[PDB]
RNA sequence: GAGAAGGAGCCUGAGAAACGGCUACUACAUCCAAGGAAGGGCAGGCGCGCAAAUUACCCAAUCCCGACACGGGGAGGUAGUGACAAUAAAUACUGAUACAGGGCUCUUUCGGGUCUUGUAAUUGGAAUGAGUACAAUUUAAAUCCCUUAACGAGGAACAAUUGGAGGGCAAGUCUGGUGCCAGCAGCCGCGGUAAUUCCAGCUCCAAUAGCGUAUAUU
């Protein structure tokens, strides 16, 4: 359940904050993305439909998963910098 | 993680049971495990371990005595640290060489000898026979980083 | 060569493995070595050749803690043999250390997943032991005697 | 050396019974025999066949079909019903047997049974067989898994190294056009009927 | 020079190598366990993935056919934690350099 | 023989079925004919109830003899494209 | 369409961009005296990830390369080309290391303003009116007299004036841009003219080792002056 | 309402010989061949087999023949 | 390096003597209402009547072309088959009780050797992957992997084979011969198929996820 955000970049001509992003769950099971993108929404003051993650693979032994959290100063930032099947994936 | 209470990790490369360990504010460790007489600094969050062995090198000599087990551990900078082993061994070490950097013998002495009294139960007490003393060594090492 | 046949034979019983494949096999990696043996003692003594090259592999051994650290010389490097190979094969190491009762047992453990050097959980009995990890076995935390569940047995004895 | 070895293994198995052949110089429409157990839509092949030959849909095709596919040779396409007389009957006549098989609910005991009775009577010159309704399974692995088995069985007792192709949904109530498109490829490259003595003996 | 750089790496150069953990380098449930120079491969190929944080695709055909092919024409066999060379010319390398 | 290791045949007219014990030899005879040259030569079949299954003018497949009529030399193994070994554990059933 | 192992090595590439590596489009600089604008931006300076992202952030005009907005990806850039991004604010220069390798300053406007740039060729054009080559090929219409072949030019690139001129001399400090010893700096000690082609210069390091290289590489950087400040 | 095919004709044996529990594990029988081999020379020659009882010595438990030597003669 | 059915001539463009086009000649050859009219590629399967590797998917990445941020890309990468090799490895672990008394071995054999072995006995324990699998993930989308909840071994089953040596037989069959013999072997017997439950699943040996046989032969 417990979350590390190394190595955050601010892109600000991308717009976009870039964390290397590992998530821990000991014991419990997967993720759901989604469930990510809201709780990460709180974790750095933004809201979900301007943040996206992708990666998102959980190491060998469980727990521990490596992802890619992407916040963009607008969810319309995201729209216009965003790829078409991560978006999709998002559910826009 | 006492943040969470939570297991994390663990670290694994001590052929004896570890007996001391040393922190400091960053994401390392020190860990001493006697036997081996072996120091380990833990590199934590990539998972690696630096190993080091002592190998303990007007008095009788008899006396002196090598590095036995390994007791006590002090963490003191982020580089230096320090050992003390129960035959009274004393050691200053860099991570930056295999080598301790240095070492003193006997850091309490030698134990008193048995009395003649206590160690036969003869009428006639002789020092002929005696064991050599025993050096007594470290129980406990503190420092401030 | 009914020699080879007793002899293989009391290689497997001795050690329980499976097959003669698997004997053979490291029968195998032992002609390998002994061939580097042999090769570094063709080249006469205090070559350089020799000095660095037979160090290093006397190391290997050693750090595999097959040959001992006693005896650390290219004469004792040919003096090796199956029977040391396959006591620092793994299986034989859970009989040796405790945990299973017989060297089948311990196979079957194996098989099931139970032990772990170091993190991970090992199934394959093959797998070969280092000198600095080999007191680092024992049981997973998921295997019911390193606790975990209780396991389908004691689930069904409960229901 | 090794070469000669291997060539006349060639000729080896280049040599076969010396049978005569009498097929006439415009040969009769050989025959493909469709058999399947019940349930399976015999039907349906039938029907998306002859679109792919005729463009003709048949809503409820019977009967034998009789259809042109190349400038030499044609063919009459004919099921089975469900019964093992007229499994018997399509069993002695054919030349080329295209035998269905259902894939999640494993072998039919009618298509063991007509695969021994062609067996018997006499090995024709050519069999394939269909693996279908393959859309009925959840599970990758599954299904993959259970073509490598029913390939192998169906190999064993067929010969080694035979032809089973997939069918894998049905679209329109009709079939997936291009597997059934290459199927038609496969079929219609054709080659002569095997000398079964029977077929060269009598008239039928 | 491997050989070389192996002695000059532990033996005189008074400065500890960092060994990582035991149960880490631990490939496929036990079917293997990762030598150094290929452990550091594998540490140069997460160091990459996380440069640009991008995902890769594991090793395709080519590649695998070409390492695979490099093994089965090499001189080298990885017994057990070790990686074990032939004596051919590398040892004749150490040779020249000590002739040097 | 020839050139090749099997050879292929028919096989002509079977001697010795009225051979009278049960497994002799002068049973176990039979008489193919060698294709890439028309020969007749004299095979063997490994037992009398599979005998039973070569049957005249069925494709016949001969090999070597490895090992009470002193060297014949022939004995076959496929039978009209399946093994011989094949039908008499049962596997297969002959195809004509 | 060239593959990855064909990029030339002054410009670097790991082993996980794909086996093919972009070809530079046509203009000042020249083909194998390029490195692409998005080699620079993603593949050096990875501010961009993809193709796609390196296009749409050139697309808005957010980079100028030299003062001026370029938007095709694959532009020439170089050698000492400035380039301002000023979301970041920041703006670089491009040079050679002692390896030989391209190399990039992180600067402010300050010294990013101007250019040190070397003259190829003088000629008198249409209207007999002197006009001035350099190395960047741009041509200046009514030149310092002065400026003849191998010296370089401080231009304003605001104006693009002429702002200095450091004189071709066997006593300046001077830069290697080509050859086998390409990319090593040390000073002008001595010059060969091998008149009938190709003529060469002796130049020495800072720390005495002198090596012959031709004044069609050569480049001067300053006598001391260290016009372009070099990382330390 | 269909008709299934069994674990026969799905395994084409037949007329196979039919086999054992310790011939199908050929991991079990190289053990009871082992075993009964080392009971098998449990026959010949003589093998240790710890110390003497641990309640103590209860004389040589099965007889002495006086008149058998059992020495290599060198 | 040479070519886009064959010679000859011509046409654009920055770049072609594109093989892109036109024209003639030659040569096929298509439709036709008979007057006309268009047109010439690789890939595949057979190649004896008998045989053995996807007719998968996407431009997601890298790269390329265009009025051009979007469009297109036969590069590229993703997936499927596999005893041709090669790799790791299941098809079981372990008591307790009861009972039986030989089990085995051999130079030297109408003779010796060594001591706990076996039982198709009764029962107790645990252990579980293969299959099955909710998901989540992965991905262009999928799949694989990593995780992972839940089901999930008592033999007659979640059914290991190929190869050779040998033992035992009938109210059965046949070939010899100065009665009982002796051979060959023998799925066949009197009955009997919902009948029979027997060498009750015989013993040995070798390799066992493989292994034989012919031929050439070294």
């Amino acid at each position: 359940v417990t979350l590390r955000t190394r190595k955050f970049i601010r892109n600000p001509l991308l717009s976009r904050k870039q964390m290397v992003v590992d998530i821990l769950h000991p014991g419990r099971p997967n993720i759901s993305k989604d469930e990510l993108r809201e709780k990460l929404a709180t974790m750095y003051k933004a809201q979900k439909d301007q943040v996206s993650v992708f990666g998102l693979r959980t190491q060998y032994g469980g727990g521990k998963t490596t992802g890619f959290a992407l916040i963009y100063d607008s969810p319309e930032a995201l729209k216009k910098f965003e790829p078409r099947y991560r978006l999709v994936r998002a559910g826009l | 993680s006492l943040d969470e209470l939570a297991y994390v990790e663990t670290l694994f490369g001590h052929q004896d049971e570890i007996l001391d360990i040393d922190a400091l504010g960053q994401e390392r460790c020190v860990s001493v495990g006697a036997r081996d007489r072996t120091a380990r600094y833990w590199k934590v969050p990539e998972e690696s371990q630096l190993v080091f062995r002592g190998g303990g090198e007007g008095m009788d000599p008899a006396s002196a005595a090598h590095e036995g087990s390994m007791d006590r551990v002090a963490m003191i900078d982020d580089d230096m640290f320090v050992t003390g082993s129960d035959n009274g061994d004393l050691a200053l070490w860099s991570i930056q060489r295999k080598k301790p950097l240095h070492v003193i013998a006997r850091a309490h002495g030698l134990e008193p000898p048995i009395k003649l009294e206590d160690y036969s139960a003869d009428e006639i007490p002789d020092p002929s026979i005696i064991p050599a003393p025993q050096p007594r060594g470290i129980t406990a090492l503190r420092t401030l980083p | 060569e009914a020699a080879r046949l007793d002899s293989e034979l009391k290689l497997v019983g001795e050690y329980g493995l499976r097959n003669k494949r698997e004997v053979w096999r490291v029968l195998l990696t032992l002609s390998k070595i002994r061939r580097a043996a042999r090769i570094l003692l063709t080249l006469d003594e205090k070559d350089p050749k020799r000095l660095f090259e037979g160090n290093a592999l006397i190391r290997r051994l050693v750090r595999i803690g097959v040959l001992d650290e006693s005896r650390m010389k290219l004469d004792y490097v040919l003096a090796l043999k199956a029977e040391d190979f396959l006591e620092r094969r793994l299986q034989t190491l859970v009989y040796k250390l405790g945990l299973a009762k017989s060297i089948h047992h311990a196979r079957v453990l194996i098989r099931q997943r139970h032990i772990r050097v170091g993190k991970q959980i090992v199934n394959v009995p093959s797998f070969m032991v280092r000198l600095d990890s080999q007191k680092h076995i024992d049981f997973a935390l998921t295997s019911p005697f390193g606790g975990g569940r209780p396991g389908r047995v004691r689930r069904k004895k409960a229901k | 050396a090794r070469q000669a070895a291997r060539s006349h293994d060639i000729k080896e198995k280049r040599l076969h019974v010396p049978l005569v052949d009498r097929l006439p110089d415009e040969p009769p429409p050989r025959l493909v025999v469709i058999v399947g157990p019940p349930g399976v839509g015999k039907t349906t092949l039938l029907k998306s066949l002859v679109r792919r030959y005729t463009k003709e849909t048949m809503s409820d095709p019977v009967g034998p079909i009789t259809v042109v596919t190349s400038k030499k040779q044609r063919l009459t396409f004919i099921e089975c019903p469900n019964e093992l007389e007229a499994m018997i009957d399509m069993a002695k006549v054919a030349d080329i047997v295209l035998l269905m098989i259902d894939g999640n609910y494993g072998f039919e005991m009618e298509t063991m049974e007509f695969l021994n009775i062609l067996a018997n009577t006499g090995m024709p010159g050519n069999v394939f067989g269909i693996l279908t309704h393959l859309d009925l399974f959840k599970k990758p692995s599954a299904l993959k898994d259970a073509k490598k088995r029913l390939k192998h069985r169906l190999w064993t007792e067929l010969y080694q190294g035979a032809h089973l192709f997939y069918l894998s949904g049905v679209l329109n109530g009709r079939y997936p056009d291009r597997e059934i498109h290459n199927l038609s490829r496969f079929l219609s490259v054709m080659k002569n009927p095997r000398p079964l003595v029977w077929r060269n003996t009598h008239p039928y | 020079s491997a050989t070389l750089d192996e002695f000059i790496a532990d033996e005189v150069s008074t400065a500890p190598i960092a060994e990582p953990s035991i149960g880490t380098n631990i490939v496929k449930r036990g079917r293997g366990l990762k030598t150094a120079a290929e452990r550091r491969m594998e540490e140069e190929r997460r160091e990459y993935e996380e440069t640009n944080f991008v995902r890769l695709p594991k090793e395709s055909k080519k590649e695998r056919a070409k390492r695979a092919r490099m093994e089965g024409r090499s001189g080298r066999m990885n017994f057990g934690g070790e990686e074990f060379r032939e004596l051919g010319e590398g040892a004749e390398r150490i040779s020249r350099l000590t002739k040097a | 023989f020839g050139g090749s290791s099997h050879a292929k045949g028919i096989v002509l007219e079977k001697v010795g079925v009225e051979a009278k014990q049960p497994n002799s030899a002068i049973r176990k005879c039979v008489r193919v004919q060698l294709i890439k040259n028309g020969k007749k030569v004299t095979a063997f079949v490994p037992n009398d109830g599979c005998l039973n299954f070569v049957d005249e003018n069925d494709e016949v497949l001969l090999a070597g003899f490895g090992r009470d009529i002193p060297g014949v030399r022939f004995k076959v193994v496929k039978v009209s494209g399946v093994g011989l070994l094949a039908l008499w554990k049962e596997k297969k059933e002959k195809p004509r | 369409h060239q593959k990855r192992l064909s990029a030339p090595s002054h410009w670097l590439l790991d082993k996980l961009s794909g086996a093919y590596a972009p070809r530079p489009s046509t203009g000042p600089h020249k083909l194998r005296d390029c490195m692409p604008l998005i080699v620079f931006v993603r593949n050096r300076l990875k501010y961009a990830l993809n193709y796609r992202e390196t296009k749409a952030i050139m697309m808005q005009r957010l980079v100028k390369v030299d003062g001026k907005v370029r938007t095709d990806i694959t532009y020439p850039a170089g050698f000492m080309d400035v380039i301002t991004i000023e979301k970041t604010g920041e703006n670089f220069r491009l040079i050679y290391d002692t390896k030989g390798r391209f190399t990039v300053h992180r600067i402010t406007d300050e010294e990013a303003k101007y250019k040190l740039g070397k003259v190829k060729r003088v000629q008198l054009g249409r209207g007999g009116v002197p006009f001035l080559v350099t190395h960047d090929a741009r041509t200046i219409r009514y030149p310092d007299p002065l400026i003849k072949v191998n010296d370089t030019v401080k231009i304003d690139l605001e104006t693009g004036k002429i702002t200095d001129f450091i004189k071709f001399d066997t006593g300046a400090l001077a830069m290697i841009t080509g050859g086998r010893n390409m990319g090593r700096v040390g000073v002008i000690t001595h010059r060969e003219r091998h008149d009938g082609g190709f003529g060469i210069v002796h130049l020495k390091d800072a720390l005495d080792n002198t090596f012959a290289t031709r004044e069609s590489n050569v480049f001067v950087i300053g006598s001391e002056k260290p016009w372009i400040s070099l990382p330390k | 309402g269909k008709r299934q095919i069994t674990w026969q004709i799905q395994k084409n044996k037949g007329l196979t010989p039919n086999r054992k529990k310790e011939q199908r594990n050929p991991r079990v029988k190289k053990r009871k061949k082992y075993e009964e081999k080392q009971k098998k020379l449990r026959s010949v020659k003589a093998v240790y087999k710890g110390g003497e009882g641990p309640g103590g010595y209860q004389g040589e438990l099965s007889g002495i023949k006086t008149n058998l030597v059992k020495s290599v003669k060198l």
